[PDB]
RNA sequence: UCAGACCUCAGAUCAGACGCGGCGACCCGCUGAAUUUAAGCAUAUUACUAAGCGGAGGAAAAGAAACUAACCAGGAUUCCCCCAGUAACGGCGAGUGAAGAGGGAAGAGCCCAGCGCCGAAUCCCCGCCCGCGGGCGCGGGACGUGUGGCGUACGGGAGACCGGACCCCCCCGGCGCGCGGGGGCCCAAGUCCUUCUGAUCGAGGCCCAGCCCGCGGACGGUGUUAGGCCGGUGGCGGCCCCCGGCGCGGCGGGACCCGGUCUCCUCGGAGUCGGGUUGUUUGGGAAUGCAGCCCAAAGCGGGUGGUAAACUCCAUCUAAGGCUAAAUACCGGCACGAGACCGAUAGCGGACAAGUACCGUAAGGGAAAGUUGAAAAGAACUUUGAAGAGAGAGUUCAAGAGGGCGUGAAACCGUUAAGAGGUAAACGGGUGGGGUCCGUGCGGUCCGCCCGGAGGAUUCAACCCGGCGGGUCCGCCGGCCGGACCGGGCCACUCGGCGGGACGC
RNA sequence: UCUUGAAACACGGACCAAGGAGUCUAACGCGCGCGCGAGUCGGAGGGACGCGAAACCCUGUGGCGCAAUGAAGGUGAGGGCCGGGGCGCCCCGGCUGAGGUGGGAUCCCGCCGCGCCGGCGGGCGCACCACCGGCCCGUCUCGCCCGCCCCGUCGGGGAGGUGGAGCGUGAGCGCGCGCGAUAGGACCCGAAAGAUGGUGAAC
RNA sequence: UGGGUAUAGGGGCGAAAGACUAAUCGAACCAUCUAGUAGCUGGUUCCCUCCGAAGUUUCCCUCAGGAUAGCUGGCGCUCGU
RNA sequence: ACGAGUAGGAGGGCCGCCGCGGUGGGCGCGGAAGCCCCGGGCGAGGGCCCGGGUGGAGCCGCCGCGGGUGCAGAUCUUGGUGGUAGUAGCAAAUAUUCAAACGAGAACUUUGAAGGCCGAAGUGGAGAAGGGUUCCAUGUGAACAGCAGUUGAACAUGGGUCAGUCGGUCCUAAGAGAUGGGCGAGCGCCGUUCGGAAGGGCGGCCGAUCGAAAGGGA
RNA sequence: GACUCUUAGCGGUGGAUCACUCGGCUCGUGCGUCGAUGAAGAACGCAGCUAGCUGCGAGAAUUAGUGUGAAUUGCAGGACAGAUCAUCGACACUUCGAACGCACCUUGCGGCCCCGGGCCCGGGGCCACGCCUGUCUGAGGGUCGCU
């Protein structure tokens, strides 16, 4: 069966592969499928946005992607106790809450409350009775102006600021950068056998 | 843009027929249970057997579709619309081009709110684009082959 | 062009769907154009044909000026006979010759109340 | 207990309900192979497949963390992409093989038991009475061996204080008032002229705009090949009868006080986790899941932290209770649209009285078979024969289409015509003869250019003249247009990990 | 047709008609064509909006390349010229950006014989190849310097051999075509068997 | 000897022949797994141009077969000429 | 200058087939495809063009594109037809003959006569199982009845099976099979007394039901 | 010249080829609905002339309702003046079958209630099993009470 100079190939057909193969000769049609149930639901709910909640920015735990930024589950409830909303009027208006994350550090607890805070500014809440508006609900005038905001709201961007340049100091120039990771390593790996010396 | 064809997969396999072995003067090939049938007796698998299962049974999942670069497709259309400002290669096309203005053939955007069939025909009556609608004409025919049928 | 996904252009389904049309739609399939002073009197350009109305050939063997009664209206052959379209068998005995309705234009219409109805609506559109 | 209650367990053709079978493409729970691959073969593979059994629904299942991760953290489930033919598994051979993260589709979250507060505050049934629900019963029961309200790990309750509710919202019925379907009836224009044909739907024509319509030149029918003959097609087209929603108002009947602080108080699922062992399963490897048996928990507990174990730190979740739409699957069924597919030995076995005829005791096996013509106009009548079967006649464009009838090949056969024939017949090469055809001897068998001569006929030629046209891709012009082009002004300009830079208008 | 050998007393073939056998999907390799190029590709999805299930646009998550090597902890690819200094065998400064030897299409120059054409005289030498340095990772031998807030069983570098699918001013990626070896019914037809379920004591 | 019953496939039944169990028995029949596998036979469809073999080496539970080297063809490419 | 070629490789094809996008103001009832041809040709070949005949409605060239694309073989598949061949054969159970009738037609039918066979464990007269209208009458002579047929168990059209006392029905025989119970993942299986099993008139029964057209049975 | 061989015309056998296609296959889309209120399947029967197919259920080749608006058609007929067809919300829907009084290789054998006719005949409604709630009738020192 081998040959020349060629690659120990491993084709997995050795079970009855023919008879589950899925086709996609359907995804045109899916594609419009899901491009007309965006198109019902819009229509259902007429001024609420078609994205539907709002999702925090959160932080992506590995190390491949702990740089950058992504939109999670739902706002913790420290987030929404932080922001003034309570837990059940949040899902009245449009506000995604995730009971199970938890906040670590305040860097992203404070990022949330901020895209928190900034939702409830654009909020247009109508009236549960049109004849009779209450204290939350928007005035008449800004009711006007309302329209069904099209993508997700408040698109999670992360835009990149500059570092400002400066006058590269001498203890920049002196810092050996190699041996302080080589340094690190050892004080890292040496760290539990030192501690029983000294018992 | 083409729809999968394939034969059913049950095509010539949907009999019970058992080759009869050698001694018989026969030809090894499956044939069909006994009974007081015309079909007893015949090859039902082999693809040379009237009533079988063609070789190699055309499957569904064939590669229908191609998929291009961008920057090909692109490229394909930067020359068919070079190619459409050339007197020569619209005359080689075929196209009555020979009374128009101008090859490349621009037209007011007051056509674009045309809404009527007559302001289009008169149109090009105009541009003396006419002969061309009348080759159209002149070359509306049957087709030759079992499309008619499809 | 057809642009309704709900119909069809497909030369099976629409050959299938006129051979085996039944009674009813037959009789809507089986229309005849009316002549020159039906279609400016009733502004109608055709009606289905009917018993008692008279017609004249205008394609075939027998086309011509004559104007003749419909006899018999066979939907099942989607053909309608004629008082003087007709020829003579063998053994001398006479048999009509069966003419498409889409072949006569209709010179007069018997006219009922179920006539002028549809004469009425045709012509309100 | 006026002496019987309760518990347990029976009977009924008791009153009123429910279950059963079919389908089973997709889906859920079990069961379970071997061909095959390893060039043998035993583990392995085939395959946690086929066959076998049970149970559903239009989806099912799963699903709101006893999770992932080790981060600057993620956050129910399902599906797609990627991770990845990778980690890992494997006579470490053949082969097998995921997941976290990341990008998308879709997104919706919730309810108990326990605990302790509330006079069982809860529910069914019968009868009656009102408009499938409601009241009424001094009606019958269920239930304290625990119904309902509050309340569930995101904590919760209570009491105070504080800020806001309180005929509103919310829910169920149907009324006022405007948008997805179902079924009907309609909705533009040549049978104009000439001609061919058995029949036009052929061919040509139809003043200036090329006969008319065109939001209609899809398709089919019609005796040929039709936008305009007919049905249709087109149209945010009309009309009529229904159905199901949504939005805005009022009417009727039902629900019904939410938040924030402090204090005080409260807080969970057991023959289950787990350990041993066995079998099976998995990429899961000192055991991934599942199950049998034995052992058998704890409550700063318990589970997890991909190598067994002890000590310790840390992270994470809260198992042994339940519910829940969407994205997803669909070879069965129902109804549609389509085809670079097949075109009657093909495509489904089945284009037809096809799961039919027929076969087998049975389980099952399972065909062959489409075409007269445009229209039956399907051959009257005469004549021979007992009759089939013929001869005339007749229909038709055609019988050279005469009822398994369009076209009618080959093998094979009859007959005619030609030639030939004792080394089977056929075959290559070469020529001869014959035959059938083809092209030729028609006033024979020669053209073209130019020139010489003759004969007759010219919108008669060179040259000149006025205007026109084209070429010089010939010299002066002048515009226009493009920029790795230069210097000045101006822009909703744009642009970049710099008001200036760059880009272009 | 198998065969060393077929007109064979070797096999198949009475005759004619139709049917009848190298396919498709996945993945791999090379060659070729195309696009872009240290990039390259939307192959999920999203958005414009009869043929349109097409085409158009956006999205680079990710894949494959751009870095290798070790079992792993891990570490991780600049040569040359000039001047000074050290004289062992490697410090400093400057100018630059891949060395040296042999060969080398092409290009350049001189001279001669006729601003062209032949003689031999050199030069810059592409790609590639032979060879010699140099550098990165593994490993080994011999070693005397150096670094620090986490001074230690610490972390760094040298010299000389050697292992590697390396570096040494990228060449890949996407798409299509063809062939080749595969796994799938796998060019077509063929077993003796094996398995699961079921039907028969009318013989 | 009829009829009615009983035993069903690795089973039945057998005064025993591997007999018989529906013309089938040293393991029935039916459908499926299944287009089971075959280093083994048979066949494998148009023309032309050009080039053109091997039955030998090594290894193989191989010796009717593969792997490998050789022989072949294609594609070129680096130069000379 | 050169020219062999199996296995094999490669290239070229204005060789051929089906379908698609283009294209030829292509072709066609004034006759397309197919088919036939002692018709004219072309190409080295694959093949192609033209003419005639037949046919009656579609078809083709060129540039690309997609293949279920080319047959003499496979004891190939399906269908059809030959030589064999007017050949084998129409030879088991003794046997027919004469006259007449009907009829186009008689070795075969019918009637009569003669001669024979079965010889009462029949070639006789009636049933069971099985068959299912084959029974009967009339008519047909086309196919079938392996010659013929005026005949038929063929075909066509009508008709025909009458029960208290014949059998089924009733009883259980070997058996089979529910209920309780047990088992089993499950469809189900085991099981025929084994459980509050009496639906009657003080009750014993012990096992529902099915199972004989040859048993029992007015 | 009989026979034989080749070729051609014509005629036979045979069915290819071509053209035709109310069929198949594949893809896509929307629905995605059975049954004790008797399902699927099966049996039998039903038309003036009717075997098969198809459609129906003793109201049997269909009734009513609604839409449609003159046919159906092989032939006869007068039914037929709302013909015909479609649709389908009314009604009807034999036997077997989960199949249900017990049995079924039987149109076998019963029981209860009611009605009509003369205990008999006919008609109508009922009688499977499992199980849920309730009712009624019970059972046992099983646990108590009262005697
Ligand atoms: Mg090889
Ligand atoms: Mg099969
Ligand atoms: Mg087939
Ligand atoms: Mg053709
Ligand atoms: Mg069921
Ligand atoms: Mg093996
Ligand atoms: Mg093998
Ligand atoms: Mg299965
Ligand atoms: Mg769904
Ligand atoms: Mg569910
Ligand atoms: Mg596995
Ligand atoms: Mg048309
Ligand atoms: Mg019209
Ligand atoms: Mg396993
Ligand atoms: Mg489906
Ligand atoms: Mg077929
Ligand atoms: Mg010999
Ligand atoms: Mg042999
Ligand atoms: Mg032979
Ligand atoms: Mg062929
Ligand atoms: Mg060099
Ligand atoms: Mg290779
Ligand atoms: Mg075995
Ligand atoms: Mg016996
Ligand atoms: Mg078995
Ligand atoms: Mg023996
Ligand atoms: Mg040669
Ligand atoms: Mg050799
Ligand atoms: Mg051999
Ligand atoms: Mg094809
Ligand atoms: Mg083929
Ligand atoms: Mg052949
Ligand atoms: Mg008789
Ligand atoms: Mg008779
Ligand atoms: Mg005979
Ligand atoms: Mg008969
Ligand atoms: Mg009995
Ligand atoms: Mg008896
Ligand atoms: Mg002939």
């Amino acid at each position: 069966a081998p040959s020349r100079n060629g690659m120990i190939l491993k084709p997995h057909f050795h079970k009855d592969w023919q008879r589950r193969v899925t086709t996609w000769f359907n995804q045109p049609a899916r594609k419009i499928r899901r491009r007309k149930a965006r198109q019902v639901k819009a229509r259902l709910v007429a001024p609420r946005p078609v994205s539907g909640p709002v999702r925090p920015v959160v932080r992506c735990p590995t190390n491949r992607y702990h740089t950058k930024v992504r939109a999670g589950r739902g706002f913790s409830l420290e987030e929404l106790k932080a922001a003034g909303i309570n837990k059940k009027v949040a899902r009245t208006i449009g506000i995604s809450v995730d009971p199970r994350r938890r906040n670590k550090s305040t860097e992203g607890l404070q990022t949330n409350v901020q895209r928190l805070k900034e939702y409830r500014s654009k909020l247009i809440v109508f009236p549960r009775k049109p004849s009779a508006p209450k204290k939350g609900d928007s005035t008449a005038e800004e009711l006007k102006l309302a329209t069904q905001l099209k993508g997700p709201i408040m698109p999670i961007r992360s835009v990149y600021k500059k570092e400002k340049a400066r006058v590269i100091t001498e203890e920049e120039k002196n810092f050996k950068a190699f041996a302080s990771l080589r340094m690190a390593r050892a004080n890292a790996r040496l760290f539990g056998i030192r501690a029983k010396k000294a018992k | 843009n083409r729809q999968p064809y394939a034969v059913s997969k049950l095509a010539g396999h949907q009999t019970s027929a058992e080759s009869w072995g050698t001694g018989r003067a026969v030809a090894r090939i499956p044939r069909v249970r006994g009974g007081g049938t015309h079909r007893s007796g015949q090859g039902a698998f082999g693809n040379m057997c009237r009533g079988g299962r063609m070789f190699a049974p055309t499957k569904t999942w064939r590669r229908w579709h191609r998929r291009v670069n961008t920057t090909q497709k692109r490229y394909a259309v930067c020359s068919a619309l070079a190619a459409s400002a050339l007197p020569a290669l619209i005359m080689s096309k075929g196209h009555r081009i020979e009374e128009i203005p101008e090859v490349p053939l621009v037209v007011e955007d007051k056509v674009e709110s045309y809404k009527k069939t007559k302001e289009a025909v008169l149109l090009l009556k105009k541009l003396k684009a006419w002969n061309d609608i009348k080759k159209v004409y002149a070359s509306q025919r049957m087709r030759a082959g079992k499309g008619k049928m499809r | 062009m057809k642009f309704s996904p709900f119909v069809t252009s497909d030369r099976s389904k629409n050959r299938k769907r006129h051979f085996n049309a039944p009674s009813h739609v037959r009789r809507k399939i089986m229309s005849s154009p009316l002549s020159k002073e039906l279609r400016q009197k009733y502004s109608v350009r055709s009606m289905p044909i009917r018993k008692d109305d008279e017609v004249q050939v205008v394609r075939g063997h027998y086309k011509g000026q004559q104007i003749g009664k419909v006899v018999q209206v066979y939907r099942k052959k989607y053909v309608i006979y004629i008082e003087r379209v007709q020829r003579e068998k063998a053994n001398g005995t006479t048999v009509h010759v069966g003419i498409h309705p889409s072949k006569v234009v209709i010179t007069r219409l018997k006219l009922d109340k179920d006539r002028k109805k549809i004469l009425e609506r045709k012509a309100k559109s």
